[PDB]
Parts: C-alpha cells; sequence; structure tokens
C-alpha cells in the first residue's frame, strides 16, 4: 500500500484545514507513519478520520482531535512534555519531532512493550516508555513542560496536573455525556485553570472517571 | 353559551351543512330532534334546530 | 495526474522543488464566495495561480434530510423533495411519485401525466435560465442574469397560479398532480411561449460570439467520454462530449414518446459546448411546453388524481358521501400503504439524472430513502477537472458542473 | 424488459456463479446478491462484460436492518448507456466488517463511500481519502442507523463568554412528536 | 478569414453595443414597490388564519387532522369539551418558524377552518411574534375573512 | 419643511418620481377609509396606491388588497366585497409598537400566564 | 434640535445606503436573489450587494443554518464593520423550520447571531422579503443612533 499518499492527504484535507497552523506539527504529522503504530489488524485504516480501537476503551484518537490537541500545546524545542496513555506510540513519536524529550506512560504492559518496539523501529530515542497507571502519570521525572492525555477524562486527578510545571500547559479531552470538550490548562500561582479550545470525542480512559453516587 | 343560530323546522329529522354553496360548509349530517325537548344542534355549526310542535308534520 | 512538482520544457528541477511541501499556498474558496453558492468550502492549493488540488469540503448544508424521511408518511415526505435541487422543484418531486406509483402499481389519468410534462419542462427552463446568465456573471458578464432572471420571474408565476406557492410547489402528488389548471392559465403560458425565443436570441447576441466568452469557456473543462464514465457523469455532463444519451428518450417516462423534441449534443465536451447545449435544450423545452398546451386543451375533461386507495377524494364528496369522508380521513393521517420492496425511479432531472432509491416494509412510511444528486457525481470530479487551470477558470467550471447544494449535500 | 432481465440474470449467474448469491427480478428490476469477498470481483465484470456493459456508477448507498445478523446492506446502482439497461448488486455487510473499496474501477465511487462510512460507519478498505463527508467535524455516531436519535445528542450555539460556536447537550423546547396511524388492518389479498 | 474580418473590426462588440442600446431604451418591468405589487393568485399560500361560520361559531372542531398532516410539525392543539358541550380547542398553535407553507393543512381540515391566506407582509421584529396562538390567528380571520371567502369560491371548482 | 420632506425622504406618502408619474400616467380608480388613493394604467394592466402617510405596504386593507395585487379584475369600489357582521376591522404590521401580538407567557406582557398541569395540596 | 436632527441625517444615509454581503444558503437565496432582478429592483432602493464583509452593513440569513456552517456565519458576521444588521430570512432561519429536529441543524440562526428582523415564509417571496427590508429601514430611523 501506498501509505505515504494516504499520509499526505491525511494531512492536507484532516489537518491543515482544522486550524492546525503549526508547520512543526505539520511537518511531525507528515513523517510519522500511522500505520506503523496501530495494532496489525488495523493497518490497512491507518488514515482513517475516526478513533482507531486499540485496545478495549483505548483508541488512537483521530488526526483531526491530535493535530489541533498538539497545535495548541504550543510545543517548543525544549519542552519536557508527558504523554499520558500512549498506546503504541504514534502520539509520542509525533511530539518527539517538536520537543526536547517525551515521556511516555502506558498502563497496559502488551501496548507498553509494543511502544517501546516501535519507537524503537523507526528510530525514536528521545522517548522512554514508562509503564505504570495512567491517573499517576511519572513523577520521577517531573515536572513537565506539557502534559497530553490521549483518552476523554472527566477529572484530571491533582497529582497528575503537580507534574505540571509553573508556566505549563495541559490539554485532556473532558466528557459530559453525548459531548466531548478539549481544554486547554494553564498552570499559573500553582492552580490550573482550563479553557475551551474545541469539541471532539473518544471513550472514557481507565481511572480518569469521576465519583457518582445516589442523589436524591 | 347562547346558539349562533336558531332555525324553526317543522319536520323531526334536519339536514345541517353550514349552508354554505358548493362544498363551502361542513359535513352533510342529519340531525333528531327528540319529542321530549324539541331541539337538536349542529355538532359542526352549533346551529340549533328547534320543533313548531303545533305544524309539526310526522313524516 | 499530479502537477504539485512542476514540470518544465527545459527539464530543470529547481532547488525548492526539491524539499518536501510543507509550505504550500493554500486558500479557502468558498462558503461566503460570490462564485461558491453560499455553502461549498473549496480548499484550492494554488501555484503561481494555477490550480494544483482542489479539495471541496460539502456538508454545510446537510440537513439529514434523509434521516428526517424516515419519521414521517410518504405524503409528508414530498415537499422534502422541492428543497433538493430547488431551483426547478417539481422536477424533483416527480422522482418520489414515479417511484411511490411503481411500488403501489398506480396509473396516474392522462391530464396529470401532461401537466407534469409541462411543469416539467417550465422546471428544465427555470433551470436553465439560473444556469447559463450565473454562469456568465461567473466570468464577469453583469447583464445575462438580469435578462434571465426576469424570465424566471415570469415562470415563478405560473408555477404560484398552479399551486399556491413560487418555488416550493409541492404540486406533483403520488397519483398525479393535486390540482387542475386555469384555462386562462393555459393561455399566458402560450403567449409566454412565443416571447420566449426573443430573449434566448439576444442572450445568444450578447455571449455566443463575444470574443471574451469564448476566450473563457472554449476548451475549458474538456471532457471525453471515457471521463464521462469515471465520474458518474449524466445529462449535459456527457452530452456535451457527444453522447446523446437522455432519460426521456433511452427510458421514456410519462408521456415524452408522443412529444417532438430533439437532444443537441457537443462535439468538443468543454464549457463552450455544455453552453450552446443548454441554450438548445431550453428552446426544446419552450416547444415541449407548446406541444402540451396544445394536447391539454384538446384532451376531455378529467381528474388530476388517481383517487381510490392511494389519494385523497375532492372536497365536494368529501363532504358527501361517507366512504369519501373516511378516505379524506384516513389518507391525510396515516396515508396509503406501499407494497415491500424496493425500486430505482430516475428522471432526466434538468441538472442531469435525479433518481429515489425506495425501500418501503409495507408500512406507510419509507424504510429507507436514498436520494441520488447529479451534482454529488459532478461536484466530485472537480478536482481532476480543474488540475491544470488557472484560478480565473474555477468558477467557470464551477458554472458547467451546474451544482446545487441542497441535492449534493441533502 | 422483463425476460430479458431474466436472461441477463442467467448469464451473470452462470460467469460468475460463486460471486453470485442469487438474482431476483422485481418491479422491472434485476437485483443481484453477491458475496462480500466477490463483490469488486462481479462489478468488475459487469463493468467489462460485452452482454453487460455497466460502465456508469450511479450510486452506491446503505440500508440499516437491525434485526438482522448482518445488519447493513450496502447496495451498489449501475447504468449501461450502451445496453440502455440497469442493475443493483447487494451485498450484506456485519457490524465492524470492512468492506472493499471499488475507487479501483470507478473513481467516482470515491465519494459514495465516504457518505456511506459517515452516515452508517462502514469503514472501506483500499479507500485513499476515508473521512466524514456530511457532517460536521468531529461528529459523534452515525445518523442514519435506526438506533441513532432523529435530532441527535449535541446541539450548537455562540457562547459570549469563549467567542466561541461550541456544542451543547440538546434541550428541544418542544420534543419530537412521532405519531403512529399505523392501522392494525392488513386487507385482502384477492386472487 | 470572415470570421477573423469581424473580430478586426469589433464586430460582437458592436452588436452588444447595440444590443444594450436597444433593452437601454425599452420599458422597464420594475414594480413600484410598496406602491405597486406583483400578482397574486387566489391559492397563494401565505399568513395562516382561522376561520368563523356565517353565524360567527368557530369552524375548527379539533379533528386534529392538521396537526397530523403537518410535515414540520408546526401545529399543537389541546381541545375539551365546552361548556355547552361542543368540541372545541382550548388551544391551537402554530410555530410560524416551524411552517414550511405547504398548505396541507388547509388541505387536510374538513370544514374549512385553518386557511393559508393571501397577507404575506409580516415580517416581525422579535421571534416570538411568529409563535401565533389561537387568538392571533382567529384575529388574522376576522380581518382577512372577506377576501379569504372570495378565494375560496374561486378555486372552489379545482378542490 | 413640507416640501423638504418630498424632496429627501421616500417614506412619505411617495417619492417626488412616483408623483410625477401618478400625474403622467395615473388614472384615479378610487380611495380607502384611510385616505389611501389607488390608480390604474391600461385600465388595470398597472395598479398602485399612494399612502396618505407614511408608505407601509401592511396598510392595504382586504377591501382592495385583492384588486392592487391582480387577484381580482375589478375594483372594490365597482364590485365592493361581502362583509359578515363578525368581522373586525383591518390593522397594519404593528410589529414595533406596543400593541404588538406576543405569546401569554412573554416576557413582554408584564403579566405571563403562569403554566401548569397538576393541582397541588394545600395543607390545612 | 441638533442630535435628533444628526441622527436623522445618519439614519437617512445608513437607510438609503445599506449594502449587504453576497451570502445565499440555500433555496431562500433564489427569492433573494428575484428581489434584486428586474421585476423588483431591490438596488433602487441604495441596497446593493457587496462580496466583502468589510463593505457590508446587511446580512441576510438565507437559508438553513447547519452546524458545520455556523462557524463561518459567524466569522463573517464578526468580521463586519459596525454598525452591522441581520434579516432572518424564511423558516429555516428563523426557527430551524422543515429540519428543526434534524442532528445537523441550527434551530435558528439567533442561536448564533443577533437579529433585528424575521421575515416569514419558506421560502418569503421576493416581495415578502422587499417588505422585510423596508421593516428594519423603520426599525433603524425609530431607534438608529450614531451606534447603529
Ligand atoms: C453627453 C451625453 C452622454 C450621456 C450623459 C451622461 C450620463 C448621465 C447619467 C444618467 C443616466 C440616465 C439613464 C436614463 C435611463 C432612463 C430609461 C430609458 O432609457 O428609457 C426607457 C424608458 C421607458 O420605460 P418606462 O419608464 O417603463 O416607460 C413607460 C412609459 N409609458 C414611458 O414611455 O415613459 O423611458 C424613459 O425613461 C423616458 C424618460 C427618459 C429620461 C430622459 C432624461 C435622462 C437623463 C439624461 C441626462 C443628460 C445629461
Ligand atoms: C471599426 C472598428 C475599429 C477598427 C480599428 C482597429 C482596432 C483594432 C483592435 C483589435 O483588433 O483588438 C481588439 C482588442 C483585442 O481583442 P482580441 O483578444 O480579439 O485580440 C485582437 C485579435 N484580432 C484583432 C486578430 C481578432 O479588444 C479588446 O481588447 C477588447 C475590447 C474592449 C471592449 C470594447 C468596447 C467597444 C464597444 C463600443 C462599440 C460601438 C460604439 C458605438
Ligand atoms: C432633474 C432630472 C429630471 C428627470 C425627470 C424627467 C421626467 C421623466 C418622466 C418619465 O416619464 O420618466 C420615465 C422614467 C421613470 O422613472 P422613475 O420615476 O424612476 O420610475 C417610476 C415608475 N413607477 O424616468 C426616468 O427614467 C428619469 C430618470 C432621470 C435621470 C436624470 C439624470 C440627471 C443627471 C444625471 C447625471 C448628469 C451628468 C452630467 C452631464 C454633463 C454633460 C451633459
Ligand atoms: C444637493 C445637496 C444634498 C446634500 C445632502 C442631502 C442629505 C442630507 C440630509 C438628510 C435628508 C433628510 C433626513 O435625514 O430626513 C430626516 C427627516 C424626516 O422626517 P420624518 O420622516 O418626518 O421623521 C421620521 C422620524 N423617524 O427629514 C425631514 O423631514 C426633512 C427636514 C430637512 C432636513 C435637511 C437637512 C438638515
Ligand atoms: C430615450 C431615452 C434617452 C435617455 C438619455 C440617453 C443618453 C444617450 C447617451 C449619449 C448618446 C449615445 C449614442 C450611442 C449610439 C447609438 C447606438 C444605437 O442606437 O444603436 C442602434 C440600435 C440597434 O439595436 P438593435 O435593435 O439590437 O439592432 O438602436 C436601437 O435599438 C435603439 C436605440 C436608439 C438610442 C438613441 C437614443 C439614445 C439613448
Ligand atoms: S402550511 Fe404545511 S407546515 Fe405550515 S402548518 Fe400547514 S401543514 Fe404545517
Ligand atoms: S383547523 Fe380543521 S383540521 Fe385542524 S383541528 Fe380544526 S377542524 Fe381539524
Ligand atoms: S425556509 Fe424554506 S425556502 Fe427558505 S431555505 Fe429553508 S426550506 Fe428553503
Ligand atoms: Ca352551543
Ligand atoms: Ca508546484
Ligand atoms: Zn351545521
Amino acid at each position: 500500500t501506498d501509505f505515504a499518499q494516504r499520509r499526505t492527504m491525511m494531512v492536507d484535507t484532516q489537518v491543515r484545514p482544522n486550524e492546525v497552523t503549526s508547520y512543526p506539527v505539520i511537518e511531525a504529522m507528515l513523517n510519522v507513519p500511522r500505520e506503523q503504530f496501530v495494532p496489525e489488524s488495523r493497518r490497512d485504516v491507518a488514515y482513517v478520520g475516526n478513533n482507531i480501537d486499540l485496545a478495549p476503551g483505548r483508541v488512537l484518537l483521530e488526526p483531526r482531535t491530535l493535530g489541533k490537541m498538539m497545535d495548541i500545546l504550543n510545543l517548543q524545542n525544549g519542552d519536557l512534555v508527558l504523554d499520558v496513555g500512549c498506546g503504541y506510540g504514534y502520539s509520542a513519536a509525533v511530539m518527539a519531532r517538536i520537543a526536547e524529550a517525551v515521556v511516555a506512560v502506558e498502563e497496559d504492559a502488551a501496548m507498553a512493550a509494543e511502544a517501546e518496539g516501535r519507537l524503537a523501529a523507526q528510530d525514536v530515542f528521545n522517548v522512554a516508555v514508562v509503564q505504570g497507571a495512567l491517573a499517576e502519570g511519572c513523577p520521577g521525572q517531573a515536572p513537565y513542560d506539557a502534559i497530553l492525555i490521549e483518552g476523554a477524562v472527566e477529572q484530571v486527578p491533582e497529582a497528575l496536573t503537580e507534574q505540571l510545571r509553573e508556566g505549563g500547559r495541559i490539554v485532556a479531552l473532558f466528557r459530559e455525556g453525548n459531548l466531548g470538550i478539549v481544554r486547554l490548562g494553564h498552570k499559573l500561582d500553582g492552580r490550573v485553570n482550563w479553557r475551551f479550545a474545541f469539541n471532539a470525542v473518544a471513550p472514557l480512559l481507565p481511572g480518569f472517571a469521576r465519583p457518582r453516587g445516589f442523589v436524591l | 353559551i347562547p346558539a349562533p343560530e336558531i332555525q324553526t323546522v317543522t319536520s323531526w329529522k334536519v339536514a345541517c351543512d353550514g349552508d354554505e354553496a358548493r362544498g363551502l360548509g361542513h359535513p352533510r349530517v342529519w340531525l333528531a330532534i327528540p319529542r321530549d325537548t324539541g331541539w337538536v344542534e349542529c355538532g359542526y355549526c352549533d346551529k340549533r334546530f328547534v320543533i313548531d310542535r303545533e305544524h309539526a308534520h310526522d313524516d | 495526474g499530479d502537477i504539485r512538482k512542476n514540470s518544465y520544457d527545459d527539464g530543470s528541477m529547481d532547488a525548492l522543488t526539491g524539499e518536501q511541501s510543507i509550505r504550500n499556498f493554500n486558500i479557502n474558496f468558498g462558503p461566503q464566495h460570490p462564485a461558491a453558492h453560499g455553502v461549498l468550502r473549496m480548499v484550492l492549493e494554488l501555484d503561481g495561480e494555477i490550480v494544483e488540488r482542489a479539495d471541496p469540503h460539502i456538508g454545510l448544508l446537510h440537513r439529514g434530510t434523509e434521516k428526517l424521511m424516515e419519521s414521517r408518511t410518504y405524503l409528508q415526505n414530498l415537499p422534502y423533495l422541492d428543497r433538493l435541487d430547488y431551483v426547478a422543484p417539481m422536477n424533483q418531486e416527480h422522482a418520489w411519485c414515479l417511484a411511490i406509483e411503481r411500488l403501489t402499481g398506480t396509473v396516474i389519468p392522462r391530464r396529470a401525466s401532461l401537466i407534469r410534462v409541462l411543469y416539467s419542462e417550465i422546471g428544465r427552463i427555470l433551470n436553465h435560465l439560473m444556469g447559463v446568465t450565473t454562469g456568465a456573471m461567473d466570468v464577469g458578464a453583469l447583464t445575462p442574469p438580469l435578462w434571465g432572471f426576469e424570465a424566471r420571474e415570469e415562470l415563478m408565476i405560473f408555477y404560484e397560479r398552479a399551486c399556491g406557492a413560487r418555488l416550493h410547489a409541492a404540486y406533483f402528488r403520488p397519483g398525479g398532480v393535486h390540482q387542475d389548471l386555469p384555462p386562462d392559465l393555459l393561455d399566458d403560458i402560450e403567449e409566454w411561449c412565443e416571447r420566449f425565443p426573443k430573449l434566448v436570441d439576444d442572450l445568444d447576441t450578447l455571449l455566443t460570439e463575444n470574443r471574451i466568452f469564448k476566450q473563457r469557456l472554449v476548451d475549458i473543462g474538456i471532457v471525453t467520454e471515457a471521463d464521462a464514465l469515471d465520474w458518474g457523469y449524466t445529462g449535459v455532463m456527457v452530452r456535451g462530449s457527444g453522447l446523446a444519451w437522455d432519460l426521456r428518450r433511452s427510458q421514456p417516462y410519462e408521456c415524452y414518446d408522443e412529444f417532438d423534441f430533439q437532444i443537441p449534443v457537443g462535439r468538443n465536451g468543454d464549457c463552450y459546448d455544455r453552453y450552446l447545449c443548454r441554450m438548445a435544450e431550453m428552446r426544446e423545452s419552450c416547444k415541449i411546453m407548446q406541444q402540451a398546451v396544445q394536447k391539454l386543451r384538446a384532451e376531455p375533461a378529467g381528474d388530476v388524481l388517481a383517487r381510490g386507495k392511494l389519494t385523497p377524494p375532492r372536497r365536494a364528496e368529501m363532504k358527501r358521501d361517507m366512504e369519501s369522508l373516511i378516505h379524506h380521513f384516513k389518507l391525510y393521517t396515516e396515508g396509503f400503504k406501499v407494497p415491500a420492496g424496493e425500486v430505482y425511479a430516475a428522471v432526466e432531472a434538468p441538472k442531469g439524472e435525479f433518481g429515489v432509491y425506495l425501500v418501503a416494509d409495507g408500512t406507510n412510511k419509507p424504510w429507507r430513502a436514498k436520494l441520488r444528486a447529479p451534482g454529488f457525481a459532478h461536484l466530485q470530479s472537480i478536482d481532476w477537472m480543474s488540475r491544470g487551470h488557472m484560478l480565473a477558470d474555477v468558477p467557470a467550471i464551477i458554472a458547467t458542473l451546474d451544482i446545487v447544494f441542497g441535492e449534493v449535500d441533502r | 424488459s422483463d425476460e430479458a432481465l431474466l436472461e441477463l440474470a442467467e448469464h451473470i449467474a452462470l460467469r460468475r456463479e460463486n460471486d453470485v448469491i442469487s438474482t431476483q427480478v422485481a418491479f422491472g428490476e434485476l437485483t443481484v446478491n453477491a458475496t462480500l469477498s466477490g463483490v469488486i470481483g462481479l462489478i468488475e465484470f459487469l463493468r467489462n462484460d460485452p452482454n453487460c456493459r455497466f460502465s456508469t456508477l450511479i450510486d452506491i448507498t446503505a440500508v440499516d436492518n437491525p434485526a438482522r445478523p448482518a445488519r447493513f446492506d450496502v447496495v451498489y446502482h449501475l447504468l449501461s448507456m450502451y445496453q440502455n439497461q440497469r442493475i443493483r448488486v447487494k451485498v450484506q455487510v456485519r457490524e465492524d466488517e470492512l468492506v472493499p473499496s471499488l475507487i479501483g474501477v470507478f473513481p467516482g465511487a470515491n465519494w459514495y463511500e465516504r457518505e456511506v462510512f459517515d452516515l452508517f460507519g462502514i469503514l472501506f478498505s483500499g479507500h485513499s481519502d476515508l473521512r466524514r463527508i456530511l457532517t460536521d467535524y468531529g461528529f459523534r455516531g452515525h445518523p442514519l442507523r435506526k438506533d441513532f436519535p432523529t435530532t441527535g445528542y449535541v446541539e450548537v450555539r455562540w457562547s459570549d463568554i469563549e467567542k466561541r460556536v461550541v456544542y451543547e447537550p440538546v434541550n428541544l423546547v418542544q420534543e419530537y412528536r412521532q405519531f403512529d396511524f399505523l392501522s392494525p388492518w392488513e386487507g385482502a389479498k384477492y386472487v | 478569414f470572415a470570421r477573423a474580418t469581424k473580430y478586426f473590426l469589433m464586430w460582437d462588440f458592436i452588436k452588444g453595443f447595440g444590443l444594450g442600446m436597444r433593452y437601454f431604451v425599452s420599458p422597464k418591468p420594475t414594480l413600484n414597490y410598496p406602491h405597486e405589487k406583483g400578482p397574486l393568485s387566489p391559492r397563494f399560500r401565505g399568513e395562516h388564519a382561522l376561520r368563523r361560520y356565517p353565524n360567527g361559531e368557530e369552524r375548527c372542531i379539533a379533528c386534529k387532522l392538521c396537526e397530523a398532516v403537518c410535515p414540520a410539525q408546526a401545529i399543537t392543539i389541546d381541545a375539551e369539551p365546552r361548556e355547552d358541550g361542543s368540541r372545541r380547542t382550548t388551544r391551537y398553535d402554530i410555530d410560524m418558524t416551524k411552517c414550511i407553507y405547504c398548505g396541507f393543512c388547509q388541505e387536510a381540515c374538513p370544514v374549512d377552518a385553518i386557511v393559508e391566506g393571501p397577507n404575506f407582509e409580516y415580517a416581525t421584529e422579535t421571534r416570538e411574534e411568529l409563535f401565533y396562538d389561537k387568538q392571533k390567528l382567529l384575529a388574522n380571520g376576522e380581518r382577512w375573512e372577506a377576501e379569504i371567502a372570495r378565494n375560496l369560491q374561486l378555486d372552489a371548482p379545482y378542490r | 419643511m413640507s416640501f423638504l420632506l418630498r424632496f429627501l425622504t421616500w417614506w412619505n406618502s411617495q417619492t417626488l418620481n412616483t408623483q410625477v408619474w401618478t400625474k403622467l400616467y395615473g388614472e384615479k380608480v378610487g380611495e380607502d377609509d384611510q385616505g389611501n388613493v389607488y390608480y390604474q394604467s391600461g385600465g388595470g394592466k398597472r395598479r398602485w396606491v399612494i399612502y396618505n402617510g407614511e408608505s407601509e405596504a401592511s396598510r392595504i386593507s382586504p377591501e382592495w388588497h385583492g384588486w392592487l395585487h391582480h387577484t381580482y379584475k375589478e375594483p372594490p369600489t365597482a364590485a365592493p366585497l361581502a362583509h359578515k357582521p363578525w368581522e373586525k376591522p383591518h390593522e397594519p404590521n404593528l410589529t414595533g409598537s406596543s400593541g404588538a401580538y406576543h405569546p401569554a407567557g412573554s416576557l413582554y406582557r408584564a403579566q405571563p400566564v403562569e403554566r401548569r398541569d397538576y393541582d397541588a395540596w394545600q395543607p390545612e | 434640535f441638533l442630535l435628533t436632527t444628526t441622527e436623522d441625517i445618519i439614519n437617512w444615509a445608513r437607510n438609503g445606503s445599506l449594502h449587504w454581503m453576497t451570502f445565499g444558503l440555500a433555496c431562500c437565496a433564489v427569492e433573494m436573489m428575484q428581489t434584486s432582478m428586474p421585476r423588483y429592483d431591490l438596488e433602487r432602493f441604495g441596497t446593493a450587494p457587496r462580496a466583502s464583509p468589510r463593505q457590508s452593513d446587511l446580512m441576510i440569513v438565507a437559508g438553513t443554518l447547519t452546524n458545520k456552517m455556523a462557524p463561518a456565519l459567524r466569522k463573517v458576521y464578526d468580521q463586519m464593520p459596525e454598525p452591522r444588521y441581520v434579516i432572518s430570512m424564511g423558516s429555516c432561519a428563523n426557527g430551524g423550520g422543515y429540519y428543526h429536529y434534524s442532528y445537523s441543524v441550527v434551530r435558528g440562526c439567533d442561536r448564533i447571531v443577533p437579529v433585528d428582523i424575521y421575515v416569514p415564509g419558506c421560502p418569503p417571496t421576493a416581495e415578502a422579503l422587499l417588505y422585510g427590508i423596508l421593516q428594519l429601514q423603520r426599525r433603524i430611523r425609530r431607534t438608529g443612533t450614531l451606534v447603529r
């Protein structure tokens, strides 16, 4: 299959027209092979404008969502980025081409091991895959300049937002029923202040649900 | 509520269609005046028909 | 079929062309753009104003018509057809009626058949007047639309006098046409037909042999027979290339067999040929309108609806006879049931083949109603058609394809 | 044309035995039910075969049948201007099953398959540009499935706070009314 | 050559100029609105109205056929037995921002209670002025009855 | 300032060029009770009205509406319309005024009708 | 007086030179076009089309507004210099119309932009739209100031 043509078409028609202007992001998405970062059974649909299912309750986000998500994080050459829920590592590979280094946190040992193999096979060396619970992050290498959460959340735990540098940026997809809002957060005076960025949908990550009990 | 229209009739069965030419009224219905009360009302236009008992002719 | 890397007759390769193309000249052509019909977002990649990539983004007028149709009866869905290729609404109603009539096995009265031909050709002129004269406006001619839309105004009055609406008639019904035409309306249609060729001459005098008009259309958007088969072309999009295909002749419907008209075809298959074909079709439609009015006058008085179990009775009968009142009550609430089955009914709509794929399941509502718009297939080919041309040619190419987005998006 | 369509159906059933599951001629139209694995080969044969020269792809659509093990039907409508005939091809597709793309045969199949993918959620393999074509960017769901609500789930509004057009959950001032008129009497089929 | 000669002498432009001047001095069909109006046939579908009988009683009997046929679900009706036992509505709303002005309701009405009238100049400054209630619709019928009745007579032979 | 109003405005009963045109080609057909004057040319081929006051198209009553819109051939002077005793006088569009129609629950009403569909128990 | 007569002059100039953006969404745009054609000649009122929002005073929302289109309509409205007026033309723009219960349609363009006049109809006739434009002129005369 000519995956290069499909990759170029994905950027032209799903990323560029969706208010993604950062050329570093466009350059990265034009170069990182998406099909190398999906399960083998999904290889032919790697460039479809939809979320790819990786494991039960986990997806590789749609190209529009990731393109816009990275464009608003506004990553710098000197940035250290935390990528929560890296799946097979596609997003980490894209961000690795912009930021200084990426700490990719994955919770499924099957996907964490595949991420290491696939990241190495693409000669990506500024990405460390750290295995553990998504809601914990990786506080060993904190603070981070930017945090990207690659799946829907209902709340972002304080433990996760404490690993954010002052002036750091966090982008998360929030789920309110059938509505999904991507919000961009800025750490100021120790508090992360969230603002609306755009609307997109993804399944809820395990460990980011909210406490919901009996209400009269 | 008072009736919008009263007609006095000498028959115990009347037809009402809204009195409008060539399909401009309501569906044509036949109404029976009870011998007890001596009047009936159209269910479409509310016109009241009242029997003239002295001249009321049985058919 | 990819010109993004420039190819020069001297074989030169620029240093920048060697680099991967990351910073391209991309421009939003529409939706708010005089040539974009309001709801076309075409993303163009330009290289010195040469169009190297055209990426139409549609759906800016997608309204979910096909979903909305599944919760309505067959009669309640008839007005949805008006609002697809809304320049000529009764022509789209016709496909819906034909599909229902085929599944129910219903025969419509003779007068209703003649009226359908009459107002279908009015719609063809309504469309071709809009297409040709706004196409002229796309290449800078200010005046043609003003002349053409005065004639459209008169035809929209003929619409209103038949059904009470200038645009969205809801006039063709499963089983015929809703109402009969007043005799004075037939006199006025005949009077209009006698004048109309004069306007066609005036538009022809202004445009056809104008050197500027020729330099904006001749050898622009050339379509070969093989291209037509790649992209599902129908209507003038194939006839301009010389294929004498017209559904009114190849797959006759209504009473078109007994009318006299000819099929204009082009020899070069470019924007100029398709303009000439549309002008000629307008003359042919005017002749059909004249024959239909003569046949209607020569007809004996008859009904315009099949009545029976498919259409409501007349109002006078409804107010007198018990059977008629029941049929009125039931057919305006539940409506007729359509036997289980699937049909595809197509007409030669003014913009090409318009069809309805109707899946009935024996109830009073469609199970699935797929609407086949000719403009959907025509617009899809704009990337192939526009590649290699200049930006100034784009509005002419959008015109020649005859796009209305009520039917592209549905 | 009825005898002609039955004769044509035998020709197809004979030459493409393994592709064709069955044929039907109803309401003057020939429908061919085909296997998913052989649909591309069959449509290619229909396009190129002398007797059946179906070189115009009229459209591709889908039909949802939630009561069926393979809930979707994908329907191909083809026209022959040279033979002056039409044909319909139907394949049954399960949810999450991939359908081979027809763009190799008909370049104009590209947008129709995007529409099926958008409105039904059926993915096509071998598609160069498979993305939503009619719904809003980032739309959730596939509206033409019978289990998607008519009004959907979300609606847009301009927010003065965000200075953006944002999505919100649907709130209807008047709820959709779905009248049920259908009579409990089928009627008779007289002989 | 003949075509090349005519282009050198600008004949195509001269013909256009002459045609333009013929239109220049010709009568204009423009209407002098609001003094002069376009033509309306008796069938014209305009603003809705609820009619009364010649005896002054309401024609509507709350059958709800108009509410059932309405393709846009623009009609909402509630009915009870009136104090005299008559079958009459207590609510009759038309959402004029949902209505498609198709005229199906007046076709479905068995008593000519709801009609689309000749009026089309009722643009409003606020949206809620287009949520017509029963009294608004009846007021339209009482003001436009004379023209509505004449139009019904004119189109009766075709209905 | 009467002449200036005629010279500078177009919403006061007629422009100056409408008046000249009416004088040249107008033939009076009748008057309505508001003082609007109706004219025709070519024996009713063209029909127009000169407004007494603001030129508001919704001021034309149903008495003349049919003639002015060519629905009926003959003017109400020659063929008056039959009126029922329960009919009400014509009103123009009242949208920008205090007489505009508003729904019963509108906040314009200043006594919006309170709605409910159940009766609540009241403690003794 | 000075200020009221100043506003009257401003309202006179703004009413007599009301330029509208070339912006039509659906079948309401067909009747809007007829309003500018010879039978009605909207331009004779000084109400002329302008391709660019930077030169437009009036937006006529003529057609269905879908969710996908709503941001684009808001953007070009935001790029109109002030004063800017909006006319909602037809059922779809007024309240959603025939597609009110759809998943992809804005149920009234006043959810996106403020509206000055609503013109009823599906479509309003070319004359009905012309009436609506003159009602906007009455509104400006009644309430127009230097701000709008
Ligand atoms: S005109 Fe049509 S959409 Fe409007 S209320 Fe009547 S039936 Fe409903
Ligand atoms: S207006 Fe007519 S159709 Fe509607 S409820 Fe009243 S009587 Fe029935
Ligand atoms: S209101 Fe009616 S005419 Fe206007 S855009 Fe909507 S469907 Fe078309
Ligand atoms: Ca009573
Ligand atoms: Ca290039
Ligand atoms: Zn009665």
